[PDB]
């Protein structure tokens, strides 16, 4: 064990994560290499990019918030959720015919069609 | 010295057949 | 249509990967495959994708010249997964 | 930069059939073509066999991208040996 | 014919300098190249060349328009080439598994 | 103060297939994602500008985050010559900690 690797355990029972796998700290380790080892990446492009000799701080600091969008992309705020929701919930619910069998939404959004298959020559 | 003139001649006309005016294009 | 002109070129052709492996994860992935065909193709095609990563992985290791008996080690395989979209990066000496 | 492949291109674009006086700035796009096919052919030929430039590797990327850039590699390779045969 | 036999002469006589890929090639290894690779890299992107007016000529043949070629026809040649992985960048990290 | 306007998106499509049309829930999605790209283009092309503590926006900067996220090279615009590629800055330390998994490995 070593001292990421025993650090590694105290963050998961820091968690909720009392009884985990033995593998789980072999792959959280392995997700922590690549993770800084892709931000030193980007932030080797960015020191070249402004012309400098070493990778300074505010290289790190704009590697960090540079691929906070295409590699961690978040689930949709809660500023937005409520905007999308009280236009939807504002028109009226519909009323129901009385009598139409199967009630669906129109072909093109179902999944039934007439689902073909190749003639075993 | 047969071989130092006579790479020169095949770039030669390539200067005299194409491109004989210059265009443009918007 | 390729597809169709191709698929009598298979009748011939036996896959390493049996179609219970391929017809399991093509369960997985949403569908029972009804004709054995479909799974002798999507079975070729993933046989393929392993037999070129295995083989760029040879032609890494018979640059480096040691000729007699080729490991599969991870250096020559990490450069090999690279130029399909598998990018790998194991650590070495924890501290 | 200069353009290092003004007069050379004109004729290459000719031999594949587009006219006898292509535009300027169709010879501007196909000249940052070639300069970046050469980089990104340099780039990735020094990480790969040796951190060196020997073209033993140049013929690795040419199988399995398009295959008229080998066979027409093997062919500027043999007639070396056959124009030096000649001599 | 006799426009045939003109083209055919520029199909094959035209190349690139060895006097220049040899200056353009070392200044990206930083030492020295050979006689050997300078001959095979002026020879692939020549192909490369023929790879996008051939293909130039096809985005030109099927839009409505004629042999001059405008810049239209060559950033779609590079567009469709790119999308059947002919043109090569290394610069991104693609990822297959999403 | 629109910058895609309806008869340039529609020769898009006819440069493509001559009979097809498009929707207008599709002609309203595809004018959206145009607008929307072209700020995600600038806003991390600016923080680009100014790392390199200038406040001109370049076409060096606009180059570098199409090719390493949208895998787009611009043909016509022609750059700088590239500096010699340095290869591997292996440090000290690296040379002597890997020359340590091999002592173990082997003897």
């Amino acid at each position: 064990m070593p001292k990421d690797a025993q650090m590694m355990a105290q963050i998961l029972k820091d968690m909720g994560i009392t009884e985990y796998e033995p593998r789980v700290i072999n792959q959280m380790l392995e997700f922590a290499f690549r993770y800084v080892t892709t931000i030193l990446d980007d932030a080797k492009i960015y020191s070249s990019h402004a012309k400098k000799a070493t990778v300074d701080a505010d290289d790190v600091r704009l590697a960090i918030q540079c691929r906070a969008d295409q590699s961690f992309t978040s689930p949709p705020p809660r500023d937005f959720l409520l905007d999308i929701a009280r236009q939807r919930n504002q028109t009226p619910l519909p009323l129901i015919k009385p009598y139409s069998g199967p009630r669906l939404p129109p072909d093109r959004y179902c999944l039934t069609a007439p689902n073909y298959r190749l003639k075993s020559l | 010295v047969n071989l130092s003139e006579e790479s020169a001649r095949i770039l030669a006309t390539n200067s005299e057949l194409v491109g004989t005016l210059t265009r443009s294009c918007k | 249509t390729p597809l169709v002109d191709f698929l009598m070129q298979l009748e011939d052709y036996t896959p390493t990967i049996p179609d219970a492996v391929t017809g399991y994860y093509l369960n997985r992935a949403g569908f029972e495959a009804s004709d054995p065909r479909i799974i002798r193709l999507i079975s070729l095609a993933a046989q393929k994708f392993i037999s070129d990563i295995a083989n760029d992985a040879l032609q890494h290791c018979k640059m480096k010249g040691k000729d007699r008996k080729y490991t599969l080690t991870m250096e020559d395989l990490t450069p090999a997964l690279s130029e399909y979209g598998i990018n790998v990066k194991k650590p070495h000496y924890f501290t | 930069r200069k353009r290092l492949f003004s007069k050379e291109l004109r004729c290459m674009m000719y031999g594949f059939g587009d006219d006898q006086n292509p535009y300027t700035e169709s010879v501007d796009i196909l000249e940052d073509l070639v300069i970046e096919f050469i980089t990104e052919m340099t780039h990735k030929a020094m990480s790969i066999g040796r951190q060196g430039r020997v073209q033993v590797e140049d013929i690795v990327f040419l199988i399995r991208k398009d295959p008229r850039k080998f066979a027409r590699v093997k062919d500027l390779l043999t007639m070396n040996e056959e124009l030096k045969r000649a001599r | 014919s006799e426009e045939q036999l003109n083209r055919y002469e520029m199909y094959r006589r035209s190349a690139f300098p060895k006097a220049a890929i040899k200056r353009l090639i070392q200044s990206i290894t930083g030492t020295s190249v050979s006689q050997n690779v300078v001959i095979a890299m002026s020879g692939i992107s020549k192909v490369f060349v023929g790879e996008v007016v051939e293909e130039a000529l096809d985005v030109c043949e099927k839009w409505g328009e004629m042999p001059p070629l405008q810049p239209k026809h060559m950033r779609e040649a590079v567009r469709r080439l790119k999308s059947k992985g002919q043109i090569p960048n290394s610069k991104h990290k693609k990822i297959i598994f999403f | 103060n629109q910058v895609l306007t309806k008869k340039k998106l529609q020769d898009l499509v006819r440069e493509v297939d001559p009979n097809e049309q498009l929707d207008e829930d599709v002609e309203e999605m595809l004018l959206q994602i145009a607008d929307d790209f072209i700020e995600s283009v600038v806003t991390a092309a600016c923080q680009l500008a100014r790392h390199r503590k200038s406040s001109t926006l370049e076409v060096k900067d606009v180059q570098l985050h199409l090719e390493r996220q949208w895998n787009m090279w611009i043909p016509g615009f022609g750059s700088e010559e590239i500096r010699p590629y340095k290869k591997a800055c292996t440090t000290e330390a690296h040379k002597q900690r890997m020359a340590l998994i091999r002592k173990t490995t082997k003897k």
